[PDB]
Parts: C-alpha cells; sequence; structure tokens
C-alpha cells in the first residue's frame, strides 16, 4: 500500500555529508566547452555539475599541490539540464545553470571564392 | 656545473636553490642536498657538430631500436645547425 | 664481469656507494622547481 | 518552403539548399573527420578526410565542400567511405615527423585522434621523411614546419579573419610550403588564435611551449577582463597554477577566437603581484603586516572623516562585486565621491539612462548593419574582437565602413572622412556627401569610442554624434527597433560602475581634494600626490604593484580576475561572471570582502556576509547586474538627446587621435598586461 | 573467422532470445524490457515489485532452474530519477546457462529482500546496503559489512568523494585513533581522457 | 506523490519511533561510559545524544525520519554489542578538533573558504 | 540627511510598468531640469517589478513599488521622495 508524501526531496540528512560541503558550496551545471585546440564535438554532448575550486598550496616537502576540499575532483555526468538541477535539488547544494551554447548554423559556399564582385573572392588557394 | 649560492648551497641543473632566509633549507642540516653532478646541458654541448653530405639526415640517437623514435632534420639553413629534437645531436651539411 | 665487462661511459659512478641511509650522506627529499610567483618589493625611499 | 530531403545513412533530414554533405550529416549528430575545413572560413576542399561515399554514386565526394542534392543518401559509414578515410590518412602519416612525445599537440591532437577512430593501426610506408626548414615569425608562434600537413587554415584565417596576406603557399608538389616567403613576423592582434586552429603541433604557442599536458588541466570557464568585449575564456590550470588561456565559444560576442593580449598576457600574474598587507614604517618605507594591523589604520582613518574628505576611485580591472561594497562604505560616511579613470561625460542624461554609454547595436548586431560610421575610435586594438566582427560584415555582407578620426590601418579598406571633430557638425548638417549614405541605409551604426571621450571636449563630441543619429531615426527609413547610437568601451570595469552610479572620471576628486582616498586598483595615474593635500591617506587595494602601489599609506592585496568569482559588464552591458581558477596568491583576498571586513573594523558592518548576498545587493542597485549572459535592452534615446541639447558646449580644433595608433601600442594598457614578460617580447619585437 | 576478432555464436543468440520471451509471456505483471547482448547474455529488466515473484519462478521453474545467485550488485547513475540499477547474476547449472535480472529503486525506496529465493543474498545486500544506502524490506540482520564502524555516507554513490570526507590518525593528547576533516599532501590529479572524436557510430544517440 | 512506505505511514507514526530511539539510546549511554571506561559524565554523554537528534528535528518527509531511526538502531547496536572501540564512541565529541570561528571576520583572516 | 540618489527600475514590456515608461517618455527630462545634480538612475531590466528607490545620507534608502502605477502616480511618488526628505 502506498502513502502520499507531498514534501519536496531532501535527502541532506541521510547522505553523510559534513553540513560546510553542503551550505558554502557552489555547483556549477553546464555543458562543457569545446577544446578549441580541436574540431571534435564529442565532448559537448553531456552536462557536467562541479563545485566551486578552492585553495590548492605547495607541500613544504615537495611542492606538490595540497588540498583540504573533498569535492575537488567531484564531476557528474547528465542526459539533461533537467536531471542535474533535480540532483543538486535534492543534496541540497545551491547551484547556477549556464544554458547550452550550439554552434550557429552557417551557410557555406565553395563557390563564394571566386566571385565576379563581391569580397568574398580569395587572393591564393 | 653545480655552483653554490652565496650561503654555500649548491644550486642544482634545473636552478634550484633555498634562498637566504628560507627556513626549509633545515632539512640539510646534519645531512646533505642530492645533487647530481653530470649536468646534461655541458655534456650535450660537449658533442661536436657531425659533418653530412645530404639536405636531410635522419637520426635515432644511435643503438637501433634502443635509442629514440627516428627524425628526420632539415639542413637548409647554413647560418645554424640542425638540432635532434630528441637527442640534442648536432649536424650540419658540409659546403 | 671479468669476462664480460660493462660498457664504459663518462658519466657512470667509478666509485661504487652502499645505502646511506641512517648517516649523514642520506638522501633528503626537496623541491627542485624554482618560485612560481614573484613578488613585488616596495621602493626603498619615501614618496609618499 | 524550400527544404529539401535528404537522407543521412537511410535517416531522413530536411536542410535548406546550399547546405553541405557535411552540414547535413551535423543536423543527425554524425561528424564527418575533417582537416582543412573550418566552419568560419572559407571552405579549401584540400585534405581529402571528409570524402564519404553517396549512394549509387561510383565516386566519393568531399562532404566540406559538396552541397546536398535532394534524395542522396549519404553513406557515412560505409566499407567505401571508411576505405577513404583510411587512405587519406595513411597520405597524411606518411611523412609526419615522429614528434609526439616532444611534441605540444600530443593528447589534444586531430591527426592522432582522427588516426585512432578512422585510421589504419600501422604503416607500410618504407621510406625516407621529408623535412622542412622552420620559419621564425615572431615571439608567440613558434613553427615546426616538418608536422604541418599543409591544410591552410592558417592561410585563410590570415586572410579572411586577420586581414593579413602575408601567409601563403611557397613552391609545390611535395615541396609545398607555408610560410611568409621572406624573413616576416605574423604579429597581428590576432595572431594566436592560428595556434589553435592548427590541427597539428606545426604551429603553437611559444609561452606555453612544454609546460603541460591538455590530459592534466583542468578548464575554468572564465570571462576575460583585457578589454571591455568580454570574450569567454577557458582558463587551463595545473596543480595549483594558471597555464595557459584559451578561447570559449560564444557566438554573439567572441565567436572562437581570443586577442592576444587575452591570449599572452597571463604570465603577468606571476609577478609583481602584491601578497601581504603593508603599512608604513616610522621611516616612510613599506612594510609587511597583518590584516588585522593594516585594515585598523584603514578604520581609524574612516572613522575620523566624512563626506567630501573621503574618496574612493575605481580602476580598469575592478569587478561589480567590489564596486558596490567600496560604494556602500562611502556611502556610510556620507560620501559620494565614488570616481572611475575612464572619464564619460556627464551633461544632460548623463548614466541616468544605460543607453547613453552602452553598445545599444551589440556585437552581434554588426553583422546586420549596412552603413557603419567609426568616430574617434581605433576599435583595432580597442576591441579587436569588435572590430574582428566588422571585418566579418565587411566581408560577408558588404558592409560600408567610414572613419572619422586618424587613418588607422583597420584590416579592412574603409571611408576616411576626416580627424576634425567639425565633420561631425556637417553630416549632421546634411552638408557632407556621406550624410546622404547615412539617410539611404536602413540599418546605419554610429559608434564613438569611449576613448574619444577623454578628450577635455567629450561632451561636446556625444552631443555631436547623438545629434547625427537623432536626426538618423526621426527622418524614418530606419525601423523602430534597430539602435543606432553606441558607445564602444574598452576598459572592462566601466559599464559596471557606471550601472552602479559611479562618477565617471576624477573630476569630482579635483574640486574637492579628500583627506582620505581609496585606489580600487587605480593604476591610471589620474590621481598623484601633487593633486592631493600633503597629509592624504592612501589607501590602495589591488593585485599588482604598478602605479598606485608606491605612492599608498596602506596596501590591501586582492584578488586577480583568475582568482574569484566576479561579475563584469561588457561594452554591451551583458553581465558575466568569472569563475575562481586558482586561488589568490600570499595574503591576498577576494576584493568585496575586504571592503566588508574593513567595514565591521570600523562599526559600519555592510550587510552581506556572502557573495550570493552581494549579488543580491547589486540587484538592488540595477537589476541587470545578476542577468548573467542576458543583454538587456536601454531606451529612451529621444530623452537622452533632448538633454543634451540644453547646453551648449563647443568643439575643440584638436584633430580625434586616438591612444593607440600601432600594434606596439596595443600590448601594455593595463597592470596585468604591463608585468607580463611575454607582452614586453611582443613590443620589442615590433619595434626593433 | 578473422583472426582478432571474437566469434560470433547464433545458436547461443536465438536461444537465449527464445528464452527471454518465454519468460516475458510468463511474467507479464513485471518484466518490463528483456535484451541479449551481442556477446550472448541475457538480461530481464522488471519492476521492483517483481523481485521475489521472479527470482523465484527462476529457481524453482523446471524449464529455468536458476540454482544458484553468482551475484548480487548496484549500479549508481544519478542522471536517473530512480538511480540504484540493482542486478543479480544467476547460474543454472541444469542448463548450463546464465542470467541478469535487473531492477531499479531510488534513496528513499525499499526493495524487498531475496534472502527468502537466495540464501547467498544476505552478504550482497549488506554490501549494496552499506555502499550504496539502498534499503532491503525484511532483511534478517541489515548492517553495514565493509565501511568502517560508525562510518557516514555510501562511498560507491558517483557523488561520493574518492578520498571521502574524514582520516584517521593516532593523537599522543588523548592517547587514541582520531577522526579529522581529510587533507592531502598530494590532491589526487584528475584526468580529462574523453577524445573529442565519436569512437563507436554503432551505438551514436538521436540528437 | 504515492511512494512506497519504509515503515512510517506519516510523521505520526515515525515521530514514535524517534521517541522509542532516543529512549533506548537514553538509557544505553550509563552503559556506554561504564563498558568503555570513557572520561565523560553521563551527563555529556546525553546532551551528545540530544545534540545528535536536534539536528535532524526539521525533517518533515516519512520516509526520511525511518531512515534515519533505521541508521540509529545501527549505530545504537554496534555500540550495545561493542564493536565500535572506545575511539569510535569519542569521534562523536570532536576533542582533537581546533576552534574554527563562525563569524565573517575570523574566516577573512584566515582564509579564503566562505 | 538630504536625498542623496533615486534609482527607477522597470521592465521595457510588462504592463505592469507602463505607467513608469510613460512618466520617463513625458516627465523625465522636466525632472532632470530641476534637479541637474541629483542621479535619477533608470535601470531596465526584463520582467521586473518596477520599484522607486531613493537613498539618503549615510546609506539609508527606502524604496516604494510602482507595480501598475499611472504615470500621475508615479508622479506623487517621486514628488514625495524629492520633499518629504528623510
Ligand atoms: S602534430 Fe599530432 S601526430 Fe604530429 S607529432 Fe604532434 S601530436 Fe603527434
Ligand atoms: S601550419 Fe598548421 S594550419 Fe597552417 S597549413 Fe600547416 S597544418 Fe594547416
Ligand atoms: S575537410 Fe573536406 S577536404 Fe578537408
Ligand atoms: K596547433
Ligand atoms: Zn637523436
Amino acid at each position: 500500500q502506498l502513502i502520499t508524501v507531498d514534501e519536496k526531496l531532501d535527502i541532506t540528512t541521510i547522505t553523510g555529508v559534513p553540513e560546510e560541503h553542503i551550505k558554502t558550496r557552489k555547483a556549477r551545471i553546464f555543458v562543457p566547452a569545446r577544446n578549441n585546440m580541436q574540431s571534435g564535438v564529442n565532448n559537448t554532448k553531456k552536462w557536467k555539475m562541479e563545485f566551486d575550486t578552492r585553495e590548492r598550496w605547495e607541500n613544504p616537502l615537495m611542492g606538490w599541490a595540497s588540498t583540504a576540499d573533498p569535492l575537488s575532483n567531484l564531476v557528474l555526468t547528465f542526459s539533461t539540464k533537467e536531471d542535474a538541477v533535480a540532483f543538486a535539488e535534492k543534496n541540497g547544494w545551491s547551484y547556477d545553470v549556464e544554458e547550452r551554447k550550439v554552434p550557429k548554423p552557417k551557410s557555406k559556399s565553395y563557390g563564394a571564392n571566386f566571385s565576379w564582385n563581391k569580397r568574398t573572392r580569395v587572393s591564393t588557394k | 656545473g653545480v655552483r653554490t649560492s652565496p650561503t654555500g648551497e649548491k644550486v642544482t641543473h634545473t636552478g634550484q636553490v633555498y634562498d637566504d632566509g628560507d627556513y626549509r633549507k633545515v632539512r640539510f642540516v646534519g645531512r646533505q642536498k642530492e645533487v647530481n653532478e653530470n649536468f646534461a646541458i655541458d655534456l650535450i654541448a660537449e658533442q661536436p657538430v657531425s659533418q653530412v653530405g645530404s639536405r636531410v639526415i635522419s637520426c635515432d640517437g644511435g643503438g637501433g631500436a634502443l635509442g629514440h623514435p627516428r627524425v628526420y632534420i632539415n639542413l637548409d639553413k647554413e647560418t645554424k645547425t640542425g638540432t635532434c629534437g630528441y637527442c640534442g645531436l648536432q649536424f650540419r651539411q658540409q659546403h | 664481469p671479468t669476462v664480460k665487462p660493462p660498457t664504459a661511459r663518462k658519466f657512470i659512478w667509478t666509485n661504487h656507494k652502499f645505502n646511506l641511509s641512517g648517516t649523514p650522506q642520506q638522501y633528503v627529499p626537496y623541491s627542485t622547481t624554482r618560485k612560481k610567483i614573484q613578488e613585488w618589493v616596495p621602493p626603498s625611499t619615501p614618496y609618499k | 518552403s524550400n527544404l529539401i530531403e535528404v537522407f543521412v545513412d537511410g535517416q531522413s533530414v530536411m536542410v535548406e539548399p546550399g547546405t553541405t554533405v557535411l552540414q547535413a550529416c551535423e543536423k543527425v549528430g554524425m561528424q564527418i573527420p575533417r582537416f582543412c575545413y573550418h566552419e568560419r572560413l572559407s571552405v579549401a576542399g584540400n585534405c581529402r578526410m571528409c570524402l564519404v561515399e553517396i549512394e549509387k554514386a561510383p565516386k566519393v565526394v568531399a562532404a566540406c565542400a559538396m552541397p546536398v542534392m535532394k534524395g542522396w543518401n549519404i553513406l557515412t559509414n560505409s566499407e567505401k567511405t571508411k576505405k577513404a578515410r583510411e587512405g587519406v590518412m595513411e597520405f597524411l602519416l606518411a611523412n609526419h615527423p615522429l614528434d609526439c612525445p616532444i611534441c605540444d599537440q600530443g593528447g589534444e591532437c586531430d591527426l592522432q585522434d582522427q588516426s585512432m577512430m578512422f585510421g589504419s593501426d600501422r604503416s607500410r610506408f618504407l621510406e625516407g621523411k621529408r623535412a622542412v626548414e622552420d620559419k621564425n615569425i615572431g615571439p608567440l608562434v613558434k613553427t615546426i614546419m616538418t608536422r604541418c600537413i599543409q591544410c591552410t587554415r592558417c592561410i585563410r584565417f590570415a586572410s579572411e579573419i586577420a586581414g593579413v596576406d602575408d601567409l601563403g603557399t611557397t613552391g609545390r608538389g611535395n615541396d609545398m610550403q607555408v610560410g611568409t616567403y621572406i624573413e616576416k613576423m605574423f604579429m597581428s592582434e590576432l595572431s594566436g588564435n592560428i595556434i589553435d586552429i592548427c590541427p597539428v603541433g606545426a604551429l603553437t604557442s611559444k609561452p606555453y611551449a612544454f609546460t603541460a599536458r591538455p590530459w592534466e588541466t583542468r578548464k575554468t570557464e572564465s570571462i576575460d577582463v583585457m578589454d571591455a568585449v568580454g570574450s569567454n575564456i577557458v582558463v587551463s590550470t595545473r596543480t595549483g597554477e594558471v597555464m595557459r588561456i584559451l578561447p570559449r565559444m560564444h557566438e554573439d560576442i567572441n565567436e572562437e577566437w581570443i586577442s592576444d593580449k587575452t591570449r599572452f598576457a597571463y604570465d603577468g600574474l606571476k609577478r609583481q603581484r602584491l601578497t601581504e598587507p603593508m603599512v608604513r614604517n616610522e621611516k616612510g618605507l613599506l612594510t609587511h603586516t597583518t590584516w588585522e594591523d593594516a585594515l585598523s589604520r584603514v578604520a581609524g582613518m574612516l572613522q575620523s572623516f566624512q563626506g567630501n574628505d573621503v574618496a574612493a576611485i575605481a580602476g580598469g580591472l575592478v569587478d561589480a562585486e567590489a564596486l558596490i561594497a567600496l560604494k556602500d562604505l562611502l556611502n556610510r560616511v556620507d560620501s559620494d565621491t565614488l570616481c572611475t579613470e575612464e572619464v564619460f561625460p556627464t551633461a544632460g542624461a548623463g548614466t541616468d539612462l544605460r543607453s547613453n554609454y552602452l553598445l545599444n547595436t551589440t556585437i552581434a548586431g554588426v553583422e546586420e548593419a549596412d552603413v557603419v560610421l567609426l568616430v574617434g575610435t581605433n576599435p583595432r586594438f580597442e576591441a579587436p574582437l569588435f572590430n574582428a566582427r566588422i571585418r566579418k560584415s565587411w566581408l560577408h555582407n558588404d558592409l560600408k565602413v567610414a572613419l572619422i578620426g586618424s587613418p588607422v590601418d583597420l584590416t579592412y579598406r574603409y571611408d576616411h572622412l576626416g580627424d576634425s571633430p567639425k565633420i561631425l557638425q556637417d553630416i549632421a548638417s546634411g552638408s557632407h556627401p556621406f550624410s546622404q549614405v547615412l539617410q539611404e541605409a536602413k540599418k546605419p551604426m554610429v559608434i564613438l569610442g569611449s576613448s574619444a571621450l577623454q578628450r577635455n571636449d567629450g561632451a561636446a563630441i556625444l552631443a555631436a554624434v547623438s545629434n547625427i543619429a537623432q536626426k538618423i531615426r526621426t527622418s524614418s527609413g530606419v525601423t523602430g527597433d534597430w539602435k543606432v547610437m553606441n558607445i564602444l568601451h574598452r576598459i572592462a570595469s566601466q559599464v559596471a560602475a557606471l550601472d552602479l552610479g559611479y562618477k565617471p572620471g576624477v573630476e569630482a576628486i579635483q574640486k574637492n581634494p579628500p583627506k582620505m582616498l581609496f585606489l580600487l586598483g587605480a593604476d591610471g595615474g589620474c590621481i598623484t600626490r601633487q593633486d592631493l593635500p600633503k597629509d592624504c591617506f592612501i589607501v590602495y587595494q589591488g593585485h599588482h604593484g604598478d602605479v598606485g602601489a608606491p605612492i599608498a599609506d596602506v596596501i590591501l592585496p586582492g584578488a586577480a580576475y583568475t582568482e574569484k568569482s566576479a561579475t563584469y559588464v561588457n561594452t554591451e552591458g551583458r553581465a558575466q561572471q568569472t569563475k575562481v581558477a586558482v586561488t589568490p596568491p600570499g595574503l591576498a583576498r577576494e576584493d568585496w570582502k575586504i571592503i566588508r571586513a574593513l567595514s565591521e573594523i570600523a562599526g559600519m558592518t555592510l550587510p552581506y556576509d556572502t557573495l550570493d548576498q552581494v549579488r543580491n545587493r547589486l540587484e538592488e542597485v540595477s537589476p541587470n547586474l545578476v542577468r548573467y549572459d542576458d543583454v538587456e535592452g536601454a531606451n529612451y534615446f529621444q530623452q537622452a538627446s533632448e538633454l543634451s541639447k540644453l547646453v551648449n558646449q563647443q568643439l575643440l580644433a584638436d584633430p580625434l587621435v586616438p591612444p593607440q595608433l600601432t600594434i606596439k601600442d596595443f600590448y601594455m594598457t593595463d597592470s596585468i598586461s604591463r608585468a607580463s614578460q611575454t607582452m614586453a617580447k611582443c613590443v620589442k619585437a615590433v619595434t626593433e | 573467422t578473422r583472426p582478432t576478432v571474437r566469434p560470433r555464436n547464433d545458436v547461443a543468440h536465438k536461444q537465449l532470445s527464445a528464452f527471454g520471451e518465454y519468460v516475458a509471456e510468463i511474467l507479464p505483471k513485471y518484466v518490463q524490457q528483456v535484451q541479449v547482448s551481442c556477446f550472448n547474455e541475457l538480461e530481464i529488466c522488471i519492476h521492483p515489485d517483481g523481485v521475489i515473484p521472479v527470482l523465484t519462478f527462476l529457481r524453482d521453474h523446471s524449464n529455468a532452474q536458476f540454482k544458484s545467485l553468482a551475484d548480487l550488485t548496484a549500479v549508481d547513475i544519478p542522471t536517473r530519477q530512480n538511480r540504484f540499477e540493482i542486478v543479480y547474476n544467476l547460474l543454472s547449472l541444469r542448463f548450463n546457462s546464465r542470467i541478469r535480472v535487473k531492477t531499479y529503486t531510488d534513496e528513499l525506496t525499499p526493495i524487498e529482500s531475496s534472502v527468502p529465493v537466495y540464501k547467498a543474498a544476505n552478504w550482497y545486500e549488506r554490501e549494496i546496503w552499506d555502499m550504496f544506502g539502498v534499503f532491503f524490506a525484511n532483511h534478517p540482520d541489515l548492517r553495514r559489512i565493509l565501511t568502517d564502524y560508525g562510518f557516514e555516507g555510501h562511498p560507491f554513490r558517483k557523488d561520493f568523494p574518492l578520498s571521502g570526507y574524514v582520516e584517521l590518525r593516532y593523537d599522543d593528547e588523548v592517547k587514541r585513533v582520531v577522526a579529522e576533516p581529510v587533507e592531502l599532501a598530494q590532491e589526487f590529479r584528475k584526468f580529462d581522457l574523453n577524445s573529442p572524436w565519436e569512437a563507436f557510430p554503432a551505438y551514436r544517440q538521436p540528437p | 506523490t504515492s511512494v512506497k512506505p519504509i515503515f512510517s505511514r506519516d510523521m505520526n507514526e515515525a515521530k514514535r519511533r524517534v521517541r522509542e530511539l532516543y529512549r533506548a539510546w537514553y538509557r544505553e549511554v550509563p552503559n556506554t561510559v561504564h563498558l568503555f571506561q570513557l572520561d565523560i559524565s553521563v551527563k555529556q554523554g546525553r546532551d551528545k545524544v540530544r545534540e545528535m537528534f536536534k539536528k535532524n528535528a526539521h525533517i518533515t518527509d516519512p520516509r526520511v525520519v525511518d531512515l534515519l531511526v533505521i541508521k540509529g538502531k545501527m549505530e545504537l547496536e554496534e555500540t550495545i554489542k561493542v564493536w565500535k572501540q572506545r575511539t569510535h564512541v569519542m569521534r562523536f565529541f570532536h576533542e582533537t578538533e581546533a576552534p574554527r570561528p563562525k563569524d565573517f571576520l575570523s574566516k577573512f583572516y584566515v582564509g579564503h573558504d566562505p | 540627511l538630504g536625498l542623496r540618489e533615486i534609482r527607477i527600475h522597470l521592465c521595457q514590456r510588462s504592463p505592469g510598468s507602463q505607467g513608469v515608461r510613460d512618466f520617463i517618455e513625458k516627465r523625465y527630462v522636466e525632472l532632470k531640469k530641476a534637479n541637474p545634480d541629483l542621479p535619477i538612475l533608470i535601470r531596465e531590466c526584463s520582467d521586473v517589478q518596477p520599484k522607486l528607490w531613493a537613498r539618503y545620507a549615510f546609506g539609508q534608502e527606502k524604496n516604494v513599488s510602482l507595480n501598475n502605477f499611472s504615470a500621475d502616480q508615479v508622479t506623487r511618488a517621486l514628488e514625495n521622495v524629492l520633499s518629504s526628505k528623510a
């Protein structure tokens, strides 16, 4: 037999996270920008959730990068913006959502390179 | 070569040396600062330039498959030598 | 090595060293890179 | 209506005529391999990696260049297609050098990755390889041309985007070489972009050389503050250090390019940094002290001064959060002398109406204009990406461009009317022939540079230019929605300051010299101790020791734009926020926190303890400052023009001469770029 | 039979497909999906209410006889509203065959305990509760099994950090082991490894 | 919003299980101090138990309450059966953690953490 | 304890800001002529409730909702601020 529970989903007290890392963090929900060094677009398909960067310092012995932020490497993947937002809400994280950036559709034409009277005529091939 | 700072601490081949007032040099008191003495930048300069009769020479570091990936070096500029990007050996085109 | 001598190189140690742990010759680790951020040094004259 | 049906592997898709096979595949989420094709460059069709089979056609077609035909079925994964890719990859790699371990492209290389996905897994080439001599094209781009695959992307970008016809191909056949033929430096304000579009390690960043590998970097998507365009960037960091700057695609701002100052000035963030609070000792020399001591000395003075005895100046790289925090702190001692270094005339509407000081047409609107009038500006160096947008419209929409000012080289030919500001009156009065051009245009754009407003007659010039834009809209022909009047800003913090009610320029500080002065990152040298009473208490908050710090009584180390989440408004009025890439060095602190901390020590606590709360305070002063990535329209140009007539001011005889006339003046404009050793190399390169 | 390519086995593929729809015909009340992979593994995806009826049928039916519970585990997929996928791997000795039964649940929905069907499931469900926080109803003895006493959180969830939140050391003042917030001398270095070029067109999702 | 319950049909039934758990913990503190030879008093132990219940007083979902109770009983059983050691029982008191002042100025002096 | 600054927030297209849009269209020019040295910051933003903010000496601020006000009501809300100073 089912029951009715109309309140919002809030699992912050049964996830075991320290309170500091719930209420002081800022999740960013975004689709990663394409790496401009490459033309492939396969890494701009899914939504990502990451957290705000915190202090890294140099280890006195070696000079390694030390951190005290347990969430420094936490990155989650979501199919849609709604999935990511819903996950952030139930875990108690404040968040910013950045709208997906899709490349504009362009009008390409090989013929324009040899225009009779336009500036698109190319001086070299 | 391995120099010493005005404090006496040896300078590594990467140019590292604790400065006058850096507490971290206490780790060497009663012990020593490990410093490799054979500086590779000085050793590779000791090698003589090799004279070749072609515009393009190849290098694999020597030793065949014990060397580095084989690369081809252009020797068209006369103002300088071609340098292997892996092992640092130098080549020049004779006249 | 009396029969098959090793190949000679100008950088190979001529004198072998045994394990030096626990002695003043022991290895002490340290960062081999130089300082990353250069700090502003204030001037040495009162112009203010 | 005119869409035609084509099939990608049997899946129907409706595409406009003129769409290429490659673009048709994109619509079903299939990315055809490519090397020479770039969607923002002219079509080349020379690498042949995009060859794809059309069903029933015996010949594979170049997908990047071939328009689709109705009913065509593109077999993106047929054996005929796969064998074509394997053959081309085999030719591409035949002479390519075995350089991956020493090549900076390694790990983010299109040749590596496409060889993995579309090529064979072995070689059958049993000959010696070609080797090419490298070529020196300046201090920013290193060339290892034996890696070049002759895709000509760099040539097309230099010609079309950068407007520099310096790169080309010499020789022919297998010996064909990309370069400049002669010894020449490719020193354009957009030159660094060719590193990004070169698919291989032939062109790489000299400053970045050998320092990192792609897989180990963390990408912080952020905003550029080197100018007022607000180019979207990726800050690459590793193990707590900033490694390089990359562009981030934003179609309506920077597309996928950044300027060379944006790309290479980050090395100024590792130099001359302010890392500890400083106070003057009993000999009058700055000495390190604690935050507790430093703020207490500031709070004591703040508690003892009121009204016009306290002033502040905001510099060019200041974020909105610090701006509102500083304003609130000074207001609570009844001070209103919150100034910026960058002047904007206050006559008439002043800063009351956003439309008076915005680029109301927006950057993307340049592509819809048919005429552009540039008045007293050098957009090439003031806003390189904005100038790139103009050349894009000049190239593709046959835009007509005219300039009032000095005849600078803008990379595109333009009509030069002159440099006399009096010409503005002639155009308005109808005397000038160009007056007919403005009347006959459906979408005219009049852009006035903020640099011209730094003259002593800025108000007259703004009144003159607004008059021209006013007459254009009264005469009709231009639709009501179109915006004709624009201001091109060059300072990252200017629009946010004006949105918040800062007074533009330091004229107020000159009328009433204050006893206590806050220099919030103010390094323009607009106020010195000659302009202040002998006992002035000067506090400098900032991240660099440049001009403001050495004259200060108290130095408070703040964060740079890479070290804080802070809000900036670009010249369009579009608010954007940076993200923390690394933390501020040493004892430096987030800028708005320093002011909030000071307000508590002085018993004047500001009502916000977190970044979210201070952004709420921003919304209460200008609600658009929290609408991130949104361009908020501003209206009432009529009222602004009405008020700009009330007081007449004289136009001087001085011709309009921009501060930056050649590239050498472009590299060092702010405190970060002035501390950049790379920017110093660029200046040396273009002056020797 | 190309030497580097794994050979297909269509006979096994056919047999497992036929049995897949056999199970779907008999338990339509609970079966939501049946699929057979290209390497011949059969999966039955069911409603969570069917855990006991479905598992009992596969164990006891004369044409099934899946007597052995090889493995019971969970997978966390945060993008799903029911983020936890519960996976039963069963072995039939009589028919020399394997089958996978999958269901789902969220953080707050109990799953019926399968100990009545398989006594082997006892510790597997304790592990799932410990590492994922999925509650199993009517478990004779549900408690942590792998984590430390008093450990907070469920480490195998995708949003639990790799190094956790606390670490241990010996403290001389209190003369005992203590737990303190985690600090790392060298932070774990996240690598971004994925190539931006698609690898497997056969699996491309529609746009 | 029709969901399968865990134990409690609504908050009224859940708060009954909460009170039952609180009694069990309250009675157990005297044994825990004695058995583990802790150097704290029964008053401190029961104040700590009270502090643990209080932090969750704001919950209104019966399912969440049920899971908190389930964990509470698991924690209690670990303590009663001496599966926990003294180090585990004392981790609730964080005796080695230095004070971390929670006012804006104090954080400002020490670092960047909000 | 005088008046230091006025800010007017409104939407460019919502019907709730129509009265504020009319006031700016007809009366802002004359209002600015009477108070040349008074910053009156108009800040439009999409889908915001119109408000009139007034800042007094020492950073005291009060705000008045202008939602659905007519142009005449906007003139009174501003007249009360410019006169009933505090
Ligand atoms: S360009 Fe690419 S394939 Fe060529 S050496 Fe560099 S990383 Fe390797
Ligand atoms: S240098 Fe790079 S971008 Fe230019 S043609 Fe060669 S491979 Fe293409
Ligand atoms: S991408 Fe089409 S031939 Fe190069
Ligand atoms: K490149
Ligand atoms: Zn070599």
